[PDB]
């Protein structure tokens, strides 16, 4: 899929629950001094686009791929489609903005870990979380991708369960 | 300065196509006066006179006469300091962004410095607007996730030690039993000597809905007047609809002795100098405002809520 | 408005920019006009 | 602005002593021509006519005439912006580090703004010939590790729809041979009606090597070069041949026409290396500078460049 | 590294390194004795 996404007929009719869109400002509370890399992604295999994200090293770049939280190298938080490159927020570095989920009830509050394909699930799948992430709001869903609001802060000591 | 600071000329330029607030409708001209604060908060000192006896006849010799006492109240009023940051293109940048008829990458959603500041400048007015009215600041249809505000920074549904009337969700839908509060309401008002003022009234637009149907040839409307102009010696009575409010209906007098909105002269909103730069073409900019200021003598507002649940 | 003229003087780097581009079109023009192939 | 950025100025004071870059003297005055962008895509549309019958006689009353038509094609062209950095001395800081002899910090590697500038300029247009003449962009010698660029954005010998041969590893010495792959290639060109125009051909140095033989019994009076230059004349209308070496081919020879018409060269008019306003400062002695370029804008016609490899392996 | 692709919003980018050497070059004193006649 993309992000922008066409010519419409017709105009799409408060100021608040405007920010439910898939392009929004994926932070929420942005900061100077944080760290944005640039890097090149699959055009053809996964759209890295508000995802968690892992460094592959390919034979004639690095790439950036959708990956789990036990190797992840940080959340793509912007794509340009006409270059086909990615921007990365490190996970060295504090995030609170919006990202791709699965699951299209979770609440508030709760632990969510990011699995294979780069998606915010709950913590309870099983898999040992490494990484602290926290439900700021509930997931809402846009007619179909499902978001949420999250807070990361850095890798978690020991692996939960 | 404008010579050196391409983005203060830019905000002089477009500050002319920010539209007013709509907070402006339900107050008086005479009601709102600006202060010289950006944080804190300021005292202000009302002071009153009263007779301690009956006045003395001037007749012959006397040097006992009857004295006139004075009086004086302290309120504190809290003031609080808001900002936003919003991205836009560079100036030495437009040029390679300007299309036809257009300026701003439409894939980015980048726009320019004017028109990135005027579209901020009106989402921050709503908000102040929605803060005016209900006292609250939130984001979300729901009103949840209220960030959390000073003592003494209350809006006009949620200032307290007046008149609060609640009807009950089974009589939700009995414009008879909403009108009977209401009139008891306007019994528990207290204007005393200055009630000879104009009324303000602000409705939900469900109740707006009720207010058309008939009385049970005469509209509830018509009823609601008329019984707001026995009170108020028949001067002016407004009807203002908001869909800022949820099934709430305000009623309060338009008198500057009263009620009285003194903002900080920095509460709409303002650039900051601070720009972030960098080797790309995106620049951040800063908005600032501040919220607070509304004063209330007690009892002077009726705020009826209808519950649903 | 190229940087070879010494009386030329920016006001802005717009313009440095310009001037830029500018002496490196004008450096070609003349590399052109003195090549013997 | 002179009396403000210090930066700006050693700019302008020190432009001049960058050299020229090699690429010009592979394209005619009037095949380049410089364009208006920094990043994104430009058309360029080409109109051409055809006859639809024979020419109508005029004689006497005639109200029915033959026709003309016409058609045109839509070409596509991709530029990319790129930047680097490069740390250096701050303007108040030089004093602190002059030198009987020179300006700098010998052991921390730390020069004044405008020898950086200069130094990191004459990189970047190294860069950018090697660009234009490869269509790669890599800093290996082994040519791995490429940058990913984006389509429509070729160079000479990475431009589709041309003709190629290869000589066999065999061959790899014998001149017989290569010309032989040569001339083919030759035959194979496709000119159309703009043939009458200079020729260039580009070769490595041990292809130039070779080509001052005598011409093999071995001849006198003539050598391979002269040999190949007949043999292109045989085919541009006995025009012009130009012959050059670069060091940054490697075991290819490279022909093409040197006429606008056929073979163009649009860079942006910010390819070249130019200063960014953005100058990172701090407490220390050490600033930080950023220098921008433009990549792309070659465009050809198909079946017009003969590229000749010879095989090693 | 390979430079830097400046589209959106980026802060770390690839750098240009610089680096000093010194030349030095040694010159050395030789000396030869030989016999002759006072002023076979």
């Amino acid at each position: 899929y993309s992000k922008s996404m066409i010519e419409n007929k017709v105009f799409s009719s408060c100021f608040k629950s405007k920010n439910e869109r898939v392009d929004a400002y994926s932070f929420a509370c942005s900061s100077y001094t944080d760290k944005i890399e640039e890097y090149l992604y699959d055009p053809a295999n996964s759209f890295p686009y508000k995802r968690g994200v892992k460094l592959v090293p390919k034979e004639n770049s690095i790439y950036v791929e959708v990956g789990a939280d036990t190797d992840m190298y940080g959340i793509c938080v912007d794509v340009c489609e006409f270059s086909c490159t990615a921007y990365v927020l490190p996970i060295t570095n504090n995030f609170e903005g919006y990202l791709v989920t699965r699951n299209p009830s979770i609440k508030i509050g709760e632990i969510l870990d990011i699995n294979n394909n780069g998606v915010i699930i709950k913590a309870g799948g099983g898999p040992p979380t490494a990484i602290n992430i926290y439900a700021l709001s509930d997931s809402f869903t846009i007619n179909s991708i499902n978001l949420i609001k999250v807070a990361i802060f850095g890798n978690r000591g020991l692996e939960k369960t | 300065l404008f010579d050196e600071n391409y983005y203060a000329k830019a905000v002089a330029n477009i500050i002319g196509e920010v539209k007013d607030p709509i907070m402006y409708k339900w107050f008086s001209p005479d009601q709102i006066e600006d202060v010289d604060l950006q944080m804190g908060y300021q005292k202000t000192v009302k002071w009153d006179a009263f007779l301690n006896a009956n006045p003395t006849t001037i007749a012959n010799e006397v040097n006992t006469i009857s004295t006139i006492g004075f009086s004086s109240e302290v309120v504190r009023l809290n003031y609080l300091k808001l900002q936003y940051k919003f991205r836009h293109l560079k100036q030495t940048s437009e040029k390679f962004y300007t299309s036809d008829s257009y300026i701003g990458d439409i894939n980015n959603n980048l726009l320019p410095f004017a028109q990135a500041y005027k579209l901020a400048s009106s989402e921050i007015i709503k908000l102040i607007n929605h803060f005016v009215l209900t006292g609250t600041v939130s984001i979300q249809k729901d009103g949840k996730n209220q960030k959390r505000l000073l003592p003494n920074m209350y809006g006009l549904l949620n200032m307290p030690e007046q008149i609060k009337e609640e009807v009950a969700s089974g009589d939700k839908d009995k414009m008879d039993k909403i009108f009977e509060k209401i009139e008891a309401g306007l019994s528990k008002l207290e204007l005393g000597d200055e009630f000879s003022t104009p009324m303000m009234v602000i409705v939900d637009p469900a109740t707006s809905l009720k207010l058309v149907k008939p009385y049970a040839c005469e509209k509830w409307e018509d009823v609601l007047i008329q019984t707001i102009k026995a009170i108020n010696n028949r001067e002016d009575v407004y009807i203002e609809t908001s869909n800022l409010l949820k099934h709430k209906i305000l009623i309060y007098p338009l008198n500057s002795e009263l009620i009285k909105f003194k903002p900080s002269k920095y509460m709409l909103p303002t650039p900051n100098e601070q720009v972030d730069k960098d080797s790309t073409d995106v620049a951040h900019s800063y908005i600032d405002f501040v919220l607070g200021g509304l004063l209330a003598t007690r009892k002077t507002i009726l705020q009826v809520n209808i519950k649903q649940s | 408005a190229s940087l070879l003229d010494s009386n030329f003087v920016p006001i802005n780097f717009t313009e440095f920019v310009q001037a830029i581009s500018n002496t490196y079109k004008q450096r070609r023009i003349q590399f052109y006009e003195n090549l013997k192939r």
